[PDB]
């Protein structure tokens, strides 16, 4: 279906991580924790950001189904990395993804030999949930980024270098800090992106000779109350994100 | 123990037959409520180091991708509580197989159909930046009410615009100059030239050029297509000397058409830039000129 990935408030306030008794703030950390393990496990592995961007979906998506007191994020995790890099062609070794998984969850503790039942266990137990992912998936596995549209709009606008960039981080961002992947289409999340880094950067793009908004021209169902109301929400999160927006201040 | 809301057990099919003739596990099955007939294809574990294979993934996604009257159906994918299935709606047919049943007759009106779905399938897979890279006879399926379904997949890859694709793709019988000389940057053309053996075929009732080795295949299309020359194919300079295009004089005999032996030649080309595009096959006279292609019922 075309709206099965897509879900209300009251669908994600009764996820399934509810059910076993998580609190919906708990939820969201664990969230945002999964991402964080990703990114750190997607560079060292040298993945892109979409390889990295792609995991997350499916982590966010895997979690509209399981519990995060079933499947803790620190398993799905490098799992869902190894998937996502085969998916996007970046494929990396299970030994490989394992290697590094294990140095960023244990920075002082030391690989098993790799001739050991402990390790040989870890190697099963990444592929059985490599299996559980693609399974609560459905094997669908092609996901659409915001990303995709920013360039559109950037275009489209004639936006400068530093505000394209600004715009990239808050599509990077709102997968990392917010549930919007699971609320919102690619364009519509895109529109979000711009819409704020325009506001922090003091840009006003222009309303065009047609009368039309500049979001008209990437998506229909957008609207200004819509925009002000999810770039809010984003810059919330981005306030409580210790370094997060020092990344894209004017320090001159 | 584990909920699974988009993966159903393949139990919810009853396997009637194997038809995996051509190395994995393929069966016939029965939709157990509906009696729904379907092909159920095993993902093959068998030396699999890297858990879910990489090639059964690109495969998933290029069917999940194209969705056309005219290439194969996959339905969805199936767990057994463990394996994995590729699930595909029924054909009664192969080509390949109706081609060998000397029973089986068609009119030069049911031809110029075969050809004309085989070739709309290409458009769109193409138009999809989809290559086959695994045409013949066998995975051409035909249904019951005479349509034409393109299938496996299993070697197909997405392609763009130097590419270093692999070269050890399609059957011998069926495989392009271009790949036989050592070609990783080729396209959409090393499927015309496919579509070119099946189209001989339809008269010839057999694969026009069977090869035992690379260097006998390329042997056999010179004897047919012509020797590999500079002159004939501009750059092919990075075998037979003698030989001369034959194609219109030894399937005259088979084909008798005059329009059927132009496209077939205009698909045997040599140089994959000069061979003619599913586009312009489409627009060729034989599917424009009496008798004008009509629906399957032999
Ligand atoms: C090339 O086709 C496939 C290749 C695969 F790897 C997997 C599935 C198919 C496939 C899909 C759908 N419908 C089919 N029908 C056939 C057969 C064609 C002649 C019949 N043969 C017998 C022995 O009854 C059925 N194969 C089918």
């Amino acid at each position: 279906n075309n709206k099965r990935w897509y879900f209300t408030r009251e669908q994600l306030e009764n996820s399934p991580s509810r059910r076993f008794g998580v609190d919906p703030d708990k939820e969201l950390s664990y969230r945002q924790q999964a991402a964080n393990l990703l990114q750190d496990m997607g560079q060292r592995l040298n993945v892109s950001q979409l390889t990295i961007n792609t995991a997350i979906v499916y982590m966010h998506r895997f979690y509209m189904i399981q519990s995060f007191t079933r499947f803790p994020g620190n398993s799905v995790a490098p799992a869902a990395l190894f998937l996502a890099a085969k998916v996007e062609g970046q494929p990396k070794k299970l030994e490989h993804v394992i290697k590094v998984a294990h140095t960023c969850l244990h920075p002082q503790e030391s690989l098993p030999d790799t001739r050991s039942e402990a390790y040989l266990q870890q190697v099963q137990d990444l592929v059985i949930l490599e299996s559980i992912i693609l399974q609560t998936l459905g094997f669908e596995l092609t996901i659409d980024h915001p990303h995709t549209h920013v360039v559109k709009c950037t275009q489209l606008v004639r936006a400068s270098k530093d505000l394209a960039q600004t715009s990239y981080f808050m599509a990077t961002n709102s997968l990392h800090l917010t549930t919007f992947s699971l609320q919102y289409t690619p364009p519509v999340v895109a529109c979000v992106c711009i819409h704020l880094a325009c506001k922090w950067s003091n840009w006003e793009i222009p309303v065009s000779t047609d009368g039309k908004h500049w979001w008209e021209y990437v998506d229909a169902t957008v609207t200004l109350e819509l925009l002000d109301e999810l770039t809010h929400e984003l810059l919330q999160i981005l306030e409580k994100t210790p370094n997060r927006l020092k990344r894209i201040w004017n320090w001159r | 123990s584990v909920e699974c809301p988009f993966c159903d057990e393949v139990s919810k099919y009853e396997k009637l037959a194997k038809i995996g003739q051509g190395f994995g596990e393929v069966f016939k099955a029965r939709h157990r409520k509906t009696g729904q007939k379907v092909a159920l294809k095993k993902v093959l574990m068998e030396n699999e180091k890297e858990g879910f294979p990489i090639t059964a993934l690109r495969e998933i996604k290029i069917l999940q991708l194209l969705k056309h009257e005219n290439v194969v159906n996959l339905i969805e994918i199936c767990r057994t509580k463990g394996s994995i299935y590729l699930v595909f709606d029924f054909c009664e047919h192969d080509l390949a197989g109706l081609l060998s049943n000397v029973l089986v007759k068609f009119t030069l009106s049911e031809i110029k159909r075969v050809m004309q779905m085989l070739l709309n399938g290409l458009y769109y897979i193409h138009r999809n930046k989809i290559l086959h890279r695994d045409m013949k006879a066998a995975n051409v399926l035909i249904t019951r009410d005479g349509v034409l379904k393109l299938a496996d997949f299993g070697l197909a890859r997405a392609f763009s615009l130097p590419n270093r694709y692999t070269n050890r793709v399609v059957t011998l019988w069926y495989r392009p100059p271009e790949l036989l000389l050592g070609e990783r940057d080729y396209g959409p053309p090393i499927d015309l030239w496919g579509a070119g053996c099946i189209m001989a075929e339809m008269w010839t009732r057999s694969p026009i050029m069977q090869g035992n080795t690379e260097q006998h295949q390329l042997a056999l299309i010179s004897q047919l297509c012509g020797s590999i020359t500079p002159e004939v194919w501009p750059n092919v300079d990075n075998l037979v000397k003698g030989q001369k295009r034959k194609v219109k004089d030894r399937l005259k005999a088979y084909v008798r058409d005059p329009y059927a032996l132009d496209l077939i030649d205009k698909l045997l080309v040599l140089d994959p830039a000069q061979r003619i595009d599913s586009d312009d096959a489409l627009n060729h006279d034989f599917f424009w000129s009496d008798p004008m292609p009509s629906d399957l019922k032999g």
